[PDB]
RNA sequence: UGAAAUCCCCGGGCUCAACCUGGGAACUGCAUCCAAAACUACUGAGCUAGAGUACGGUAGAGGGUGGUGGAAUUUCCUGUGUAGCGGUGAAAUGCGUAGAUAUAGGAAGGAACACCAGUGGCGAAGGCGACCACCUGGACUGAUACUGACACUGAGGUGCGAAAGCGUGGGGAGCAAACAGGAUUAGAUACCCUGGUAGUCCACGCCGUAAACGAUGUCGACUAGCCGUUGGGAUCCUUGAGAUCUUAGUGGCGCAGCUAACGCGAUAAGUCGACCGCCUGGGGAGUACGGCCGCAAGGUUAAAACUCAAAUGAAUUGACGGGGGCCCGCACAAGCGG
């Protein structure tokens, strides 16, 4: 069955920055898929609009970056022990638009003080 | 199996009468097709393409029943005295 | 999950000098001196040693001089080191328990003018 | 709390350095306590998108039990009839005071179902082809109503598994391991011929294996197109001779991507996820020994000693072929001569 549905966003969004598809939506669901917001405030805008009523779809509008997108590489997932819970030792790539962390209180990456989660890179 | 047996064992497992898939009504329409077919695979005992779908409608059984104890042992223990399982 | 529920074993590897168990030499006493004759593009005459060591194996050692005198049922010390032309030795009489002689000036193990 | 030494950074003493030493750091750990509540737990209530139920409607070699057919082979009777059996890389066995391939004929018996037949269909796989009836499984499909995560996978286990084999009993046309001859060849123990018992067929029981293959585990989500086809459905001026989109299958190309290459490419070998099985150089070897299973044949689980520096994949150039296609020359035979 599906039964990883964040890794199944940033898979639709992966195979349609691989193609040069406009909009990506999918019928995923509260703060982890507000991954969204951090994934598109640092980054860039979307709309992203969350819009349904019983079916609320997320729809990114991914955009091309000019030439060839800017996402090169995202997932990086967890879901049993593929696995992220650090305590700083998490992501610093180029030390830039970090890792999306997934945890107890609030989806953030590298400000605050610490306790890590899972997402994945810009690029 | 039949068109008004398969009406009829509805009826009495409704449950609030526009019901027709609770695991009350789930389980007896099974169980009365399981012991229906019991006297097919005395008389044809070599037909195994159609022990399947048998087998199919026991372990249908087994999850429903398994989804109701685990959920409801009240509707479990009345189910459970009719039908004639366990 | 796979790997928690049996985890990676790693291959043990087996020594090919099983007699001297981890010891550097072990001496043995000469069973059999003879010649034997090298594997296919090679040809000469050998001297080789069946020598039964002192942990009652038994193995055949090379003896790498210019010629030398281990009479039979001499005393020799062995060391590992295969010789790749013999067909299946793997050890060295090391020169210099019993004998060593000759010239041979561009030394060990050898004689001393 | 993690002893001290050690290790490490900074110093001090050894004539320098080993070494000795002070102080720090580190000991990534552990337990307790206090706080937070993005998330994989738990507890309470929900929701309908996964999964299942009711209801029509088709399609199918899905399965099981019986029965009925028709074509052909063989073997039997009876009729008509007269020398034979110029297969093939070449001939040898069954026939005429016993009629010889054989009739325009009849009967019996098994066994397989031409045409339809289709990169067609159904089934979990193995598989399943005549027709009709009965008993039955799953899919596909259309709307509507219901249940409300009931799901996915699966070590063990337990079922079902081509063929051939194996008991035990029917059956026995045709075909045919074994085997008899007859050829062919140094031989021929074979390939060819003429026969032909096991077996193939049916019933019940066993085995449990195959190049059991798509050499590709199952489930789910996503990612350019074009051309067929099967079962549905819906829209299209509509005659369909039809057309378009939509689903579930089955195929042919091919963009991205991946790949060692070949190639795969919405039926992924792409992009990801959940779980399982498996692999670790070639031989030895899927073999010994043990255990389990089998009536047996044997299967399954499964090594080491020893041995060698390799085996192996895919593509490239050549050479070669009792591979194929083109082409040539007194190469093939016209009016030469040992």
């Amino acid at each position: 069955s599906m039964q990883d549905p964040l890794a199944d966003m940033l898979t639709r969004i992966r195979n349609a920055q691989m193609a040069e598809k406009t909009v990506v939506s999918m019928p995923s669901s509260k703060l982890k898929a507000a991954v969204a917001k951090v994934l598109k405030d640092e980054g860039y805008i979307a709309d992203f609009q969350i819009s349904s009523e019983v079916k609320p779809q997320l729809s990114i509008e991914l955009k091309y970056f000019e030439g060839k997108p800017v996402i090169e590489e995202v997932k990086r997932i967890s879901r049993p022990g593929l696995r992220q819970y650090k305590s700083v030792e998490q992501l610093v790539r180029g030390g830039l638009g970090v890792s999306i962390v997934s945890t107890n209180k609030g989806v953030m990456t590298d400000r605050a003080a610490r306790a890590a989660g899972v997402g994945g890179e810009v690029v | 199996l039949s068109v008004e047996e398969k009406a009829q064992i509805v009826n009495e497992y409704k449950q609030a009468e526009g019901d027709t898939g609770s695991p009350e009504v789930q389980v007896a329409l099974l169980s009365a097709n399981i012991n229906k077919l019991q006297d097919h695979f005395k008389a044809n005992g070599k037909d195994h393409h159609s022990r399947r779908g048998l087998i199919r409608m026991v372990n249908q059984r087994r999850k429903l029943l398994d989804y109701l104890k685990g959920k409801d042992v009240s509707r479990y223990t009345a189910l459970i005295g009719r039908l004639g399982l366990r | 999950n796979q790997l928690v529920r049996k985890p990676r074993k790693r291959m043990v590897d087996k020594s090919d000098v099983p007699a001297l168990q981890n010891c550097p030499q072990r001496r043995g006493v000469c069973t059999r001196v003879y010649t034997t004759t090298p594997k296919k593009p090679n040809s000469a005459l050998r001297k080789v040693c069946r020598v039964r060591l002192t942990n009652g194996f038994e193995v055949s050692s090379y003896i790498g001089g210019e010629g030398h005198n281990l009479q039979e049922h001499s005393v020799v010390l062995i060391r590992g080191g295969r010789v790749k032309d013999l067909p299946g030795v793997r050890y060295h009489t090391v020169r210099g328990s019993l004998d060593t002689s000759g010239v041979k000036d561009r030394k060990q193990r050898s004689k001393y003018g």
